[PDB]
């Protein structure tokens, strides 16, 4: 068809467009320009508190706001809030569907966010008159497994499941009042911007994209992938982000320039990464592998400084609290552990 | 300790009242016979679960003989198999059904691919993973009546150009089992379970208590270290 | 009191036994801390068992130097009367585990008829720091006991002593002897029981070609009983008229041949100690895939 | 007659992305080392600090 | 949620009484247990405390060896067996709920009372006055002082200020000497360092009179302080 034929020549012009717009703008790079400054050296932590109690493989865990307590699920089917300080716990929420995958702490400190290949995202409250924790509302629409859910403040949320589309929820209501739209593979991870304005996702096939809350559409996408994004982080700053794979490759991206700036890789890593997080600073870069341990680079510099042995299995999960004094780690061995 | 005041003594007898809870809840979940429950989709699972009948995933528990099954079928999900199929790793068992009767039908998308074709390709690709090499798979052959009825019409010829038998009931049942049995690769550490469906649950329900028994001998003498 | 062409066998029998031993405890010893992770009761009382054994080798170059050189000792009696505690302890802690691994292996194949078992794979530990520490406590009295009366020549060394006029050591042998008649009949009804049970087991069904449950109840079980039955039982079976003859004096033909025997015996012991660790290799299917 | 309504909105989203303003690499690269020089001071994991102040001590 | 309590009367001195009270509209199997007694025309005083599952058990020094305390979740109920009853326990007994966690306040309902007639080292917490008369709109400090620091390694500073309106059982106003209750106004406030504790009150109305008390948890036993009253 005609109408066919010329509407593929124009999609086809406008990715050479972009393509040539984006090369025009590149100059220099990160690392030469970086290359004067002095390396900082060897990074080594060593492991403090070891958090014991679950029976299977943990899936998620968030920090709380505090720089105290965290959560954390497991396929046990139970969700356990500790106290970092003193390893106590101090709820113990058992769940209507063992099969979690994700799990969210909200930033005042009184709801819990749980989901995962079930469809319904459920929402715990922890403040009660009674004395214990009972579930407030289930929200539901989805038609694939839940993969991240991030709360915004006590009246809204942010999920991402396997239908390749997100979804902003309203608690006190329960409906979705906006969906975003245009991803072709399963929706993996997100990650929300420090001024809660916009958030960015990760989708199976090898993409990302830039979202915005109160518009609803679509603003960047940004490529470079060879297979699936597994996690995904902003910079402290909030003008660029990280994306962790699984062919043994972590990127930058920058959003103003909306090109790729370092490449973290090494040639005697062959395994997937498998969880992506910074540092207050934005100087370390800690990335959770299934090698059966973590490793952390130098941000500006692309070269390793420190691996963070001590798990038996899969690490899936990881943690780096907001005053960054400690960061914690999970497993598939159902144990956590501190490290500073 | 000396340096706890009274009120953090109270939270530490909370927290061994926890652990305590989840000890002994932990007992309890692992008394359970877990089974994963796969197939083609329309190849029969519906009727094999209403004959032991007591969104995405759909939970089913029932007693039998004072042991408790809870089986996990997955039909309804539509996504990617690969990025939630290591959740199952820890099942007993992973049951598949076949229709005895789709050797003649075709694909509703294209003709080209036959339904045995396609129901083989995925026992070959379930029973080959490399998160189930050691978990055991019971196969059902259903809608075996139909198949008889209809035998005679029809020669297996068509499903299979190199065949040359009989074509009667028991030589193309027997070449069918042994089809499906020849797609394992491993034939030491996971076995294959055969069975024709009846019209009467108690045949059913029995041969799968045999099947799960003999799974969990078979497995505790394992780590035994006897076998 | 002449002892001719009978210290070359002792010496070429303990030449072997400590070169083949030495490499199945090293080969078998890190199997356990490995690729192993999440030990099992079994597994963490046969690391036991390996480590017992291992202490029991050193002992062997001793007793071979001994020997070889000219029937003489040269090092004093401290030396001696601690080597040979230690190998008699070792010995014995070796019987006791293996007691302890009949009896457990008893219930898990017995109970497996029902359903699994739980997280009680914790006393193992318990049992083993106790059984240690008991056997470190009674090396420990006997070593203080046995120096007390003092009165020993540095030539005498691994042979038979004069007698036990001062009683106190041959009460002491006769308890150890006892308890041996007890662990033994708990391992034979334990085994035989199992035997029996899985033999059943295997019966009763005939659709399936289930062969697997026919191997393992009768050439795994059977075999380790029959060797436990024909390689221990001699050198306790002869140990009693030892004690008596310890007690009650003869002449010196009767003396020379009941210790010629006993020695017999304690080569034995030695070789089924020595044989025990590679029969993990050949028995688990996993391992010896593996390897 | 339905894939072009698909083909119209590709294409509406690809013109949509073709109209962003970018800067150079250069500038974003010394905005983020002039960031992580300004607040390397308070990394308490870049720089550790003395065991009197941790409190997983 | 509410608790209920009886078991009161009139009685010789040679007798044993049982007081019972019951709980109902919260889970009564997580919340520690603590019974407090009033004597008329004085200050409140604590008795016994027993926690969730019966682990830990506190007696007065007073009463120690001569009253006993159950508990029973399947029917949610609180017994306190007296056995010896001398001229000095006549008084109002209170049953108090209290849930100890990280973040918890302890002491969050008082009951309704029971009044129970007979016929015939510690810490020492002050009080700086004793009545107070004032006028609505204008603030009103109250001093509380203690004998021993207050402060622990971690921080924290066991205080607690309750109040006691007339007719009306106490009810809990500030939690640790800094953390404002739930259900009462952000008006009251409550400072203070090492020995001295002070609680301020701005824009009084007319509904806001009572007695206020000053009680330390440091350390069992738990001792109350004086009573402060103030006057419209
Ligand atoms: C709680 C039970 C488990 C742990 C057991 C620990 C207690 C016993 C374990 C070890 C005890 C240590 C040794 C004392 C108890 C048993 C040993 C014993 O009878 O005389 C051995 C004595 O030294 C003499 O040895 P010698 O080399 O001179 O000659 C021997 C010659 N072959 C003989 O045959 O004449």
């Amino acid at each position: 068809g005609s109408e066919l034929d010329q509407l593929r020549q124009e999609a086809e012009q406008l990715k050479n467009q972009i393509r040539d717009a984006r090369k025009a703008c590149a100059d220099a790079t990160l690392s030469q320009i970086t290359n004067n400054i002095d390396p900082v050296g060897r990074i080594q932590m060593r492991t403090r508190r070891t958090l014991r109690g679950h029976l299977a493989k943990i899936y998620a865990m968030h920090w709380g706001t505090d720089s105290r307590l965290l959560v954390s699920a497991s396929q046990d089917g139970k969700l356990i809030i500790w106290d970092s300080y003193t390893t106590n716990k101090v709820h113990a929420i058992p769940l209507r569907s063992s099969w979690v995958m994700t799990c969210a702490y909200a930033p005042s400190g009184n709801y819990v966010a749980c989901g995962g290949l079930d469809n319904i995202c459920s929402i715990y409250n922890l403040k009660t008159r009674e004395g214990n924790v009972r579930v407030s509302r289930e929200l539901a629409g989805h038609t694939g497994y839940l993969s991240c859910c991030r709360f915004l403040d006590d009246n809204q949320i942010v999920t991402s499941s396997g239908d390749t589309t997100c979804a902003l929820w309203d608690i006190e209501t329960g409906q979705q009042t906006t969906t975003f739209t245009g991803h072709t593979g399963d929706v993996m991870s997100l990650s929300l911007a420090p001024d809660t304005r916009l958030f960015v996702s990760g989708a199976c096939d090898a993409s990302a994209k830039l979202w915005d809350v109160r518009e609803g559409m679509c603003r960047q996408t940004f490529t470079g992938h060879e297979s699936d994004i597994n996690a995904i982080c902003f910079f402290p700053n909030g003008n660029a982000f990280a994306t962790g794979s699984d062919d043994a490759t972590c990127r930058l991206f920058d959003l103003r320039a909306d090109q790729e700036l370092m490449t973290y890789s090494h040639d005697n890593i062959i395994c997937g990464i498998t969880s992506v997080s910074f540092s207050k600073s934005g100087r370390l870069l800690l990335a959770g592998y299934d090698d059966f341990n973590c490793n952390v680079w130098d941000a500006l510099k692309a070269d390793r400084a420190g691996v963070l042995a001590g798990h038996d299995n899969r690490v899936s999960c990881l943690g780096v609290t907001d005053d960054g004094m400690a960061v914690a780690t999970g497993s598939w061995d159902s144990f956590l552990k501190i490290w500073n | 300790g000396c340096t706890l005041s009274a009120e953090d003594k109270a939270a530490v007898e909370r927290s061994k009242m926890i652990d305590r809870n989840l000890r002994e809840d932990g007992e309890k979940a692992a008394r359970e016979v877990k089974l994963l429950l796969l197939g083609a989709g329309e190849s029969g699972k519906s009727t094999i679960v209403k004959q032991m009948k007591i969104t995405g995933i759909v939970e089913t528990h029932f007693t039998f003989k004072d042991l408790h099954f809870k089986m996990f079928d997955v039909g309804g999900q539509r996504s990617e198999r690969k990025k939630w199929i290591h959740c199952f790793e820890g099942v007993t068992a992973i049951i598949f059904c076949v229709a005895l009767s789709d050797y003649d039908l075709v694909l509703a998308e294209d003709e080209e691919m036959n339904r045995m074709h396609e129901s083989m390709k995925l026992f070959d690709s379930i029973c080959n993973n490399k998160w189930f090499t050691d978990t055991s798979i019971i196969l059902f052959l259903n809608k075996k009546d139909l198949f008889e009825e209809k035998i005679k019409k029809s020669p297996l010829t068509i499903c299979y150009p190199e065949y040359a038998g009989s074509n009667t009931y028991e030589e193309a049942a027997a070449y069918i089992q042994c089809q499906f049995e020849d797609l394992n690769k491993r034939k030491d550490t996971k076995e294959i379970y055969t069975h024709f469906t009846c019209a009467t649950d108690t045949k059913n329900v029995q041969f799968v208590f045999d099947a799960v028994t003999d799974v969990i001998i078979k497995n505790n003498l394992k780590d035994c270290g006897l076998f | 009191m002449d002892e001719k062409l009978l210290s070359t066998v002792l010496t070429t029998s303990y030449s072997v036994i400590f070169i083949v031993g030495l490499v199945g405890n090293i080969i078998a010893l890190y199997v356990f801390l490995g690729i192993h992770r999440k030990r099992n009761s079994i597994q963490i009382y046969l690391l036991n068992v390996a480590i017992a054994d291992l202490l029991l080798i050193f002992c062997l170059p001793f007793r071979i130097m001994y020997h070889i050189n000219q029937n003489k000792w040269t090092l004093g009696v401290i030396l001696c009367k601690v080597v040979g505690t230690l190998f008699y302890m070792n010995m014995y802690i070796s019987i006791i585990l293996l007691g302890f691994i009949s009896l457990d292996r008893y219930i898990k194949i017995n109970r497996s008829i029902q359903q699994r078992k739980a997280i009680t794979t914790k006393q193992s530990i318990y049992v083993c720091c106790i059984v240690w520490m008991l056997a470190l406590g009674g090396f420990l009295t006997m070593i203080i006991l046995t120096l007390k009366k003092g009165g020993h020549n540095s030539t005498m060394c691994f042979h038979y002593r004069d007698k036990h006029n001062a009683k106190g050591e041959a009460i002491f042998n006769f308890i150890l002897v006892v308890m041996f008649w007890l662990i033994f009949l708990l391992i034979i009804l334990s085994y035989i029981k199992i035997g029996k049970n899985l033999l059943r087991i295997s019966k009763r069904r005939s659709k399936f070609p289930n062969s697997g449950k026919y191997a393992t109840t009768a050439r795994n079980s059977f075999i380790v009983l029959i060797i436990f039955t024909i390689c221990f039982v001699p050198y306790h079976a002869f140990r009693f008229i030892y004690i008596s003859s310890q007690l009650n004096v003869s002449s010196c033909y009767w003396k020379e041949i009941v210790h010629k025997t006993n020695e017999i015996m304690l080569v034995l012991s030695s070789f089924n100690s020595c044989l025990d660790p590679v029969m993990y290799f050949l028995m688990s299917s996993n391992i010896r895939k593996i390897m | 007659t339905a894939s072009i309504a698909q083909a119209r909105k590709l294409v509406e989203q690809l013109k949509m992305e073709a109209n962003i303003d970018r800067i150079k690499v250069s500038k974003a690269a010394a905005d983020l080392m002039a960031y992580c020089e300004a607040h390397a001071k308070e990394d308490p994991l870049l720089t550790p600090v003395p065991a009197s102040e941790n409190p997983f001590r | 949620v509410q608790l209920v309590e009886s078991g009161g009367g009139l009685v010789q001195p040679g007798g044993s009484r049982k007081l019972s009270c019951s709980a109902s509209g919260f889970a009564f199997s997580s919340f520690g247990m603590h019974w407090v007694r009033q004597a008329p025309e004085k200050g409140l005083e604590w008795v016994a405390y027993i926690s969730s599952g019966s682990g830990t058990i506190y007696y007065a020094d007073t009463v120690k060896g001569r009253f006993t305390i159950s508990r029973d979740d399947p029917k949610n109920t609180l017994f306190l067996q007296m056995t010896s009853l001398r001229s000095e326990d006549t008084a109002m007994y209170y049953c108090v709920r209290s849930i100890y966690y990280y973040g918890s306040s302890p002491f969050d309902f008082w009951g309704q009372g029971t009044t129970l007639t007979v016929s015939s080292s510690d810490i020492v917490m002050t009080q700086a006055t004793s009545s107070v008369p004032v006028t609505p709109g204008e603030s009103v400090s109250i001093s509380c002082r203690s004998s021993k620091s207050l402060l622990h390694s971690n921080g924290n500073t066991y205080l607690y200020w309750f109040l006691q309106r007339p007719g009306q059982s106490p009810q809990l106003l500030i939690y640790r000497m800094s953390n404002l209750a739930s259900g009462v106004p952000d008006r009251f406030s409550g400072s203070g360092s090492g020995t001295a504790f002070t609680l301020t009150i701005s824009r009084l109305e007319a509904e806001d009179v009572g007695v206020y008390y000053c009680m330390q948890h440091l350390e069992y036993p738990l001792t109350f302080g004086a009573g402060t009253k103030l006057e419209l």
